[PDB]
């Protein structure tokens, strides 16, 4: 009912902030920055993922919006495909990002050895490479899913061990191993930069970086989990309650280019020239 | 004792002070008011020359209109081709600090200098197609700041211990040496006949010398600050020097007086370098404040400004027949704008 | 067939 | 050292001298009779340009 | 500067050999390499050509698939393996260099060639065969069968001479540059598939066969030639 | 379009390009340094004691390669001799500390160093020469600081610092003194972009390296952090 339309409506909301967040700051990136800095390489990655994340909303939108899936079951494999890999090459370029950034505060000298401007390019294609191999048992099994009393929806199941198994398999990867990187990372430069004023600063990052990061995927891990655990009895008010938590997943990706990229002071003398 | 000489001195600058104010008749604005204004230039970079790795110190077109040298600090020195943007050599270097750059008349040689105390001329037209060097030029106490060429056999050398010198490449010792400068001079340039030259010294001053008979013959003095460039007008008769007052300033030979002033309120910075068009109308002018500028040479209103560098420009120039300019910056980007 | 699974909510 | 320089200001001193408006207005015409040969200044059309 | 070349021996058909080439006395690592090769009574013909860098190696239409050119830097070696012997390829072979950049002079330097006796396309024409002949002038055309010129505006066209018993030379390169190390009296001109060359007060040791030749596109081709009997 | 004379132009120039930009690849590697002196300071010692036109020098510590510039020259106006140098990381300065006679001119020679408008982010190190003159001629007590600088008898030893005070309270306090005046030059107008780091050394010292290493890693590790905007 009038549930669905407000769904669909804070749906559309975020396309258009995150949208125009992604483009001006690649404008900006590609106008006049030139790619000076190291940094940069990463930035235009990052910001490329999240648009073509924040790209795939409104065919998700229509799925509550009318209930039965009319475009069919030709776009439902691609669509998913794409939001997969996209999803899962977001989180390997925050985690490299951080890794860079540890590996150059704490060894100042070594590190230049170690570091060139040709590793940048040879990097981001592995990423790429390792999200769309980890992407392909989404791929194989993308069919639509219909019931005779005028349902139809475009699932990722097959005919329930394996659904405990795709949540082991997806939550492995999602927050054990790059939170605990990001958290050592952080840790280490804090510590080595009090080794030897401005100090509240520094932990107002972190603040910052680790929070929203815990903030939004937390609850979506939760709920799947207890669909595998105990048999939960369907209700509107569970629909609605479930409708926002996959809005939550998004809401990273708005939010993630302003924290890296429009604080940076180098970023914010070039963004008037253009 | 002292003090005769010293009186003679004044009496006779007295002396010359008056007749010079008795000669000034007129001011060169109130005579070419009547001239109609040029009006506003529009011009686009049209290439972009890339490929060096520092800060860029010196440029100077060949005879040919087409090649170009270029010399910067990592110990390399180009030769640029200008129609298609392609390269023809390039050249390691003995020393890592270089400042001044020459391109032969005749095509056959190229002479380099920089903070080494040591003049050095490599050969381009030999067998076994490579460049090496010919010969070395030494005898000087301090870093050389400019140098050129008279002939394929005579060099022109202004060093920083406020001397200049002129050479012979086959004998290999100087001939001539011009004595007379307080503080070290940082600027040469030569007559289109090859029969005078003048200079520019940092302690605010500019001296017309002679070839053929070997001492001064003018000094002029109307600055406050060091002299960065100066060039030398068509014709033959008028000068054109900048300081670091950020002032642009055209002497005349013939009066032994100033004749015009190029300044504005608003620019603070310095000035690096100065160039004329073919027929004279137009003065182009290097600044520290990371663009260019055109100025009328009868008006003394701004025309123009270039834009587009990132930082300081080091070095321009002007073809010899007057289709496109050269423009160099510390940003290792040369530029040519049409 | 009641699953709130991945990304999208299917009935059976 | 003071002799030297004194003689050379003397030396120095002796010169001829000629009206500035003379000069002025020698500069004014001969920079005006060459207007027309001015690539720079008189914009010239695309076929002539040969880096366009 | 100095070349040498090794090898030429007789060979039933079916055989394959190797020719070998050295250079001492000039940088070699920047230069490209040609192979020339002369019938016994006959003019000259294109053979293969081999760049710097081994960027590019391009064959002649009528002997590819059965010929290999190779070098080697270090040791400043130009060598090439030939099989497949026929009956049409007994010749003397020469080897030339030259060096492509904004106002250089290829085809310079010529070295020595060795004999092997075994057991569309622009076509350039000379009309005089042979002219007898102190003091005089002389001119002598060749035509093209297509026009020899680029919208840069250089006219492609060479000028060699070869004296009896001795290896060709360069005169004329580009229709209007003299080379060097050459008397001042030789002079050449033209237009569009019509080239001129003039000699003026001629003298001894000037006795030879003359060839005009193209470079404006692959492959190249040679001429009859004209000779001078005293 | 193109004949082929032009191909093998343009391929030369690609070629030409490839190999100058694997030349000026290796450039990076080493870390370069300019050496600032007044006469009568043991500029040359230290210079050979650290090795075992333009004088040069270059030495290697833990795998990294050290240039070490000077020049030798009267003019005593910089002009365009420093106008060159804006990428060196710092730049030595060695004093005399035992000739009381020239120390106040040397303070404002530093001064001109500290206030270039080219030399706005280059770090400065600072030495002192010349410890045991200094002992022997405070111990003799024939010359006294009240005779050229009279703000010394109302000045006090600072306290918990202690380093080796076991000679005299007196060294220590000339040692602070004379820091303190050095210092406060540099700390007037710092604004933080650039620091001093102080030092005492003596003609004898053989570990000056380590010293050099250690400062060169904390300036470029300053230099990091503010390139990645964590301060
Ligand atoms: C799901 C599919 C259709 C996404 C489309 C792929 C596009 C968006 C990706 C795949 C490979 C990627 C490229 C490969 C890597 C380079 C790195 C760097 O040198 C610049 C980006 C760039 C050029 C990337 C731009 C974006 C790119 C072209």
């Amino acid at each position: 009912l009038t549930s669905n339309a407000v769904l669909t409506f804070i749906y559309f909301v975020v396309c258009i902030i995150g949208l125009c967040g992604n483009t001006l700051v690649i404008y900006v990136i590609l106008r006049y920055a030139k790619m000076k800095t190291i940094t940069n390489i990463y930035i235009l990655n990052l910001a490329i993922a999240d648009e073509l994340f924040m790209l795939g909303l409104p065919f998700l939108a229509m799925q509550v919006a009318l209930v039965h899936w009319p475009f069919g079951k030709a776009i439902c494999r691609v669509v998913m495909t794409v939001d997969g890999i996209n999803q899962f090459t977001s989180i390997f370029c925050l985690t490299v990002m951080s890794i860079d950034r540890y590996l150059a505060v704490v060894h100042p000298i070594k590190s230049a050895k170690w570091r060139r401007p040709r590793t940048a390019k040879m990097i981001t294609m592995a990423v790429w490479g390792v999200s769309l191999l980890v992407i392909l048992p989404i791929m194989i099994y993308a069919g639509l899913r219909s019931n005779q009393w005028g349902r139809s929806s475009c699932t990722i199941n097959w005919p329930g061990a394996w659904y405990t198994g795709f949540i082991i398999y997806t939550f492995i990867l999602g927050f054990l191993v790059p939170l605990t990187i990001i958290c050592l990372c952080y840790l280490f430069i804090i510590i080595k930069v009090k080794s030897s004023k401005s100090e509240k600063k520094v932990t107002r990052m972190v603040s910052i970086v680790v929070a929203v990061f815990i903030f939004c995927w937390l609850p979506f891990y939760i709920f799947n989990v207890s669909s595998v655990s105990m048999a939960i009895s369907p209700t509107p008010a569970l629909k609605g309650m479930f409708d926002f938590v996959v809005v939550l997943t998004y809401a990273n990706s708005c939010a993630n280019p302003i924290l890296y990229a429009f604080l940076s002071d180098n970023f914010k003398k070039s963004f008037q020239n253009v | 004792e002292l003090d005769q000489l010293r009186q003679e001195a004044e009496q006779l600058k007295n002396q010359i002070r008056d007749a010079r104010k008795a000669c000034a008749d007129a001011t060169l604005s109130q005579i070419t008011n009547n001239i109609d204004p040029v009006g506003r230039i529009q011009m686009r970079t049209r290439r972009t020359l890339r490929g060096h790795l520092a800060k860029i110190y010196a440029m100077h077109w060949g005879t040919d209109s087409r090649l170009l040298v270029s010399a910067s600090q990592d110990g390399k020195l180009i030769i640029w081709d200008s129609y298609t943007t392609n390269k023809v050599h390039a050249i390691p270097l003995r020393s890592s600090w270089v400042m001044t750059c020459a391109y032969a008349p005749s095509g056959n040689y190229v002479a380099c200098g920089g903070l080494d105390n040591i003049c050095s001329i490599y050969n381009l037209k030999t067998r076994e197609g490579n460049v090496r060097v010919s010969r070395e030029l030494a005898g000087h106490t301090g870093y050389l700041s400019c140098c050129r060429f008279l002939d394929d056999n005579q060099i022109v050398t202004s060093s920083g211990d406020t001397t200049c010198a002129l050479w012979d490449i086959e004998t290999g010792q100087q001939t001539t040496t011009f004595t007379g400068h307080t503080g070290d001079v940082m600027s040469l340039s030569l007559a289109p006949d090859t029969r005078l030259f003048v200079s520019g010294a940092c302690d605010a001053s500019a001296k017309l010398w002679d070839v053929r008979e070997g001492m001064c013959r003018q000094t002029f003095t109307g600055h406050e600050s060091d002299i960065n460039a100066i060039c030398f007008f068509p014709n033959g008769n008028a000068f054109a020097t900048g300081s670091d007052d950020a002032t642009c300033r055209l002497f005349d030979l013939r009066a032994d007086q100033e004749l015009m002033t190029y300044s504005h309120d608003n620019i603070i910075c310095g000035i690096t370098s100065v160039s004329f068009s073919k027929s004279g109308r137009l003065l182009l002018a290097g600044y520290d404040d990371f663009n260019c500028n055109v100025w009328d040479a009868l008006k003394a209103d701004r025309a123009g400004v270039l834009a587009g560098h990132d930082n300081r420009v080091s070095c321009l120039g002007v073809t010899d027949d007057g289709m496109a300019v050269a423009t160099g910056s510390w940003d290792s980007f040369l530029k040519i704008w049409n | 067939c009641k699953n709130f699974f991945w990304k999208t909510f299917t009935s059976c | 050292q003071a002799r030297k320089l004194v003689e050379q200001l003397k030396m120095e001193a002796n010169i001829d001298r000629i009206k500035v408006s003379k000069a002025a207005a020698d500069l004014m015409a001969y920079c005006e009779a060459h207007a027309k040969e001015d690539p720079l200044l008189t914009p010239v059309p695309a076929s002539e340009n040969p880096f366009r | 500067v100095q070349l040498v070349e090794s090898g030429g021996g007789l060979v039933q058909p079916g055989g394959s050999r190797k020719l070998s080439c050295s250079a001492s006395g000039f940088a070699f690592s920047s230069f490209g390499m040609h192979w020339v090769r002369q019938a016994p009574e006959k003019g000259l013909e294109w053979v293969a050509y081999i760049s710097s860098g081994s960027g590019t190696i391009y064959y002649a239409d009528t002997v590819k698939g059965r010929f290999t050119i190779s070098r080697d830097d270090p040791k400043n070696t130009l060598f090439l393996q030939m099989t497949s012997l026929r009956s049409e390829d007994t010749a003397m072979y020469y080897c030339v260099r030259s060096i492509y950049y904004y106002g250089s002079s290829p085809f310079d330097f010529w070295g020595q060639g060795t004999t092997l006796t075994v057991s569309s396309d622009i076509v350039m024409t000379q009309a005089t065969s042979s002219v007898p002949v102190p003091g005089e002038s002389v001119s002598i055309s060749c035509r093209s069968s297509k026009s020899l010129l680029h919208s840069n505006g250089n006219t492609y066209l060479y000028w060699f001479l070869q004296r009896p018993g001795q290896s060709p030379q360069l005169l004329i390169y580009r229709m209007s540059n003299l080379a060097s190390g050459v008397p001042e009296r030789f002079s050449g001109s033209g237009s569009g598939t019509a080239f001129t060359l003039t000699i003026s007060r001629l003298e001894a040791e000037d006795v030879g066969v003359y060839y005009c030749m193209q470079h404006l596109e692959y492959p190249l081709t040679f001429g009859a030639g004209t000779k001078l009997e005293l | 379009t193109v004949s082929a004379e032009d191909k093998a132009a343009a391929e030369r120039s690609k070629m030409i390009d490839k190999n100058l930009r694997e030349d000026g690849e290796k450039a990076r590697r080493t870390l370069r340094l300019l050496l600032l002196g007044a006469d009568n300071s043991g500029k040359s010692t230290i210079v050979k004691q650290m090795r075992i036109g333009i004088f040069e020098t270059k030495f290697q510590v833990d795998k990294v390669n050290f240039h070490m510039f000077d020049v030798g020259g009267q003019r005593d106006e910089r002009r365009k001799w420093i106008q060159c140098f804006n990428d060196v990381t710092a730049i030595i300065f060695v004093v005399d500390s035992s000739d009381y006679n020239r120390l106040q001119e040397a303070l404002n020679d530093f001064k001109s160093i500290w206030n270039n408008r080219w030399l706005r982010t280059i770090s400065v190190i600072l030495f002192l020469n010349k410890q045991d003159l200094l002992a022997e001629k405070v111990l003799a007590g024939k010359s006294k600081i009240e005779d050229y600088f009279p703000e010394f008898a109302r000045y006090t030893t600072p306290e918990d610092a202690t380093p080796e005070p076991g000679e005299d309270p007196r060294v220590t306090r000339a040692k602070y003194f004379i820091r303190k005046e050095f210092v406060d030059i540099s700390t007037a107008s710092g604004d933080g972009r650039h620091i001093c780091y102080p030092h005492f050394t003596c003609a004898v010292d053989t570990e000056n390296a380590r010293r050099i290493f250690n400062d060169c890693k904390d300036i470029i590790l300053q230099m990091n952090l503010r390139e990645y905007n964590l301060v």
